């Protein structure tokens, strides 16, 4: 799937 | 560790993100490292908490420092272009701290917002209710519900190994089918992380406004009374009595309209102006000095409560919607390899927003305070 | 700082009558609102009465009729008028008054705006 690779 | 495939693995990937994200990351550590310090510095040791307001405004400051400790770490993550090397450990507890911030700050503000109404308001009724045990209690609750929110980004935060582009990073994997983690994490941060406080929020310096404007506009009331006697008072002719015993009747039903004889007052009004429509000057003047001083006053009470509210609303409005697209892709309502672009890289320049503005809250709510400026400017000087 | 002297306390019988006083000093513009508490010995302290700058008043349910508190914006003095004493009125009463700063932001982590006094002694002896 998708990756959030972001802080939250 | 596990190996996961990118469905868009060129979204968000932007080398002008990896080079000013990571500044601007400096630039609110700084900051923020600079500023929370002194707000502690302040309530706890120059003031020792003699308030409900400054239990709220130490555990503010102390919340954002928190936050601020996790941040170097993300800095050099965007700088290398999203590699993680702190291991699995160190991102569930980052994640959680951002997370855990975001919950604790907002809902600080809220319990904030909520002491000022029945400060300002109820002040003999909500003095009894309103002690240093229970504002020590609320905070505690605070950071329970806070880490109950930040709950999931500690048990779905693990570090995955992309096959498409071998770059090892930490995230939640929003996996097409059979997937451990819930459907709508980011509704969470909506409604219980923005839109159930700031309803809150803006509730309560509503009612402060309401408040202070009946307050207000009541003693110019009296102070539209009062000048306008001595008009009549330094009156040469029936027109001037004429002009000013109107804006008296009209003052009168201003007033009236915040059981007593203020009926007494408009009709012993209406009987001066039937004599300064007859021509009659002396007559008037005699009726009105038969009738009829230092209090706090700030007419910029109110850009105060705009500039509070609307600071509260833009910082986390930018953030708050990307996170709702985020949603959007994750339930399958868009599976665009497009938008999905302008989220991963609007969502770097949101956080550099709603953490910068929020990493400065306890430094300009401290501010308010005429006694908290005095002990600031002391120890710039 | 803004200091409340208190005065008027005393021992009556039953069903007498006293006037507590309560005078704000140390403060450069008019107070805005004072009031009057009690502590009862052994439990919790309780709201008597208020009154603010424009005359309205605010009694609890158990002096209600019986106490007539009053003030005057002149000399910033708020006067507790009991009457009718009973044995439960028996506390300590204490002085309470909101006073704001010059261009009051309507904020303070210092004293909230609210200061108390010292406090004087009511007894009534059933008999
Ligand atoms: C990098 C972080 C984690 C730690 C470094 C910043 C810490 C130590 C903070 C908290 C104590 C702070 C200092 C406390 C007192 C003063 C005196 C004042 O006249 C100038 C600011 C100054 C000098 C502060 C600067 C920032 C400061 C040094
Ligand atoms: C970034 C968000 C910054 C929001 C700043 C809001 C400032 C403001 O709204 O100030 C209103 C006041 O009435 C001005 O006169
Ligand atoms: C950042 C750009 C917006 C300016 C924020 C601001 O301070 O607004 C000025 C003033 O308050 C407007 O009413």
């Amino acid at each position: 799937g998708r990756v959030y690779k972001h802080p939250a | 560790i596990k190996r996961i495939q990118d469905d868009c693995p060129k979204a968000g990937r932007h080398n002008y993100i990896f080079v000013m994200i990571p500044t601007l990351y400096s630039i609110i550590f700084v900051v923020g490292i600079f500023g929370n310090s002194l707000v502690v510095i302040v309530i706890y040791f120059y003031m020792k908490l003699k308030t409900v307001a400054s239990v709220f405004l130490l555990n503010l400051a102390l919340a954002d420092l928190c936050f601020l400790l996790t941040l170097p770490l993300w800095a050099v993550y965007t700088a290398m272009e999203y590699r993680w090397p702190f291991g699995n450990y160190l991102c569930k507890i980052a994640s959680a701290s951002v997370s855990f911030n975001l919950y604790a700050s907002v809902f600080l503000l809220t319990c904030l917002s909520i002491d000022r109404y029945l400060a300002i308001v109820h002040p003999m009724k909500s003095r009894l209710r309103r002690t240093m045990l229970v504002a020590k209690v609320t905070c505690i609750i605070i950071w329970l519900l806070a880490g109950l929110a930040s709950l999931p980004a500690i048990i779905h935060r693990n570090v995955f190994f992309i096959e498409n582009t071998n770059i090892t990073v930490c995230a939640f994997h929003y996996e097409s089918q059979n997937s451990t983690l819930p459907i709508g994490l980011g509704l969470t941060k909506n409604i219980l992380g923005f839109l159930f406080p700031f309803l809150i929020i803006l509730t309560s310096y509503t009612l402060i406004w309401k408040a202070l404007k009946k307050a207000y506009d009541l003693e110019d009331n009296w102070e539209t009374l009062n000048d306008n006697l001595k008009v009549i008072e330094k009156a040469d002719n029936a027109a001037q009595v004429k002009d000013a015993l109107t804006k008296m009747r009209a003052a009168a039903l201003d007033a009236q309209k915040a059981r007593h004889g203020f009926d007494i007052l408009v009709g012993q009004i209406d009987d001066a102006l039937k004599l300064a429509n007859e021509g009659k000057v002396k007559e008037a003047q005699a009726a009105a000095e038969q009738l009829k001083k230092n209090k706090p006053r700030n007419d910029d009470i109110f850009k105060i409560i705009m500039a509070i509210v609307l600071f509260f609303f833009f910082s986390w409005i930018p953030h708050q919607i990307f996170t709702f697209l985020d949603v959007l892709i994750q339930l399958g309502i868009i599976r665009d390899c497009r938008i999905a672009d302008i989220v991963d890289t609007a969502m770097p320049i949101t956080i550099c927003i709603a953490y910068f503005n929020n990493c400065l809250n306890p430094l300009f709510y401290g501010f308010l305070g005429k006694k908290f400026k005095r002990y600031f400017l002391q120890l710039l000087k | 700082q803004v200091q409340l002297q208190e005065s008027g306390g005393g021992l009556v019988a039953a069903g007498g009558s006293l006037r507590l006083s309560c005078a704000a000093s140390g403060n450069i513009f008019d107070v805005d609102i004072m009031g009057w508490y009690r502590q009862a010995p052994g439990k919790e302290r309780e709201l008597v009465a208020s009154i603010t700058d424009g005359g309205s008043t605010n009694y609890a349910d158990s002096v209600k009729g019986r106490f007539t508190i009053s003030r005057d914006n002149a000399k910033n003095t708020v006067y507790l008028a009991m009457a009718s004493l009973k044995p439960e009125d028996t506390a300590v009463y204490y002085c309470a008054a909101v006073a704001y700063p010059d261009i009051p932001t309507y904020f303070d982590y210092d004293s909230d705006n609210f200061y108390w006094g010292q406090g004087t002694q009511v007894t009534v002896s059933s008999l």
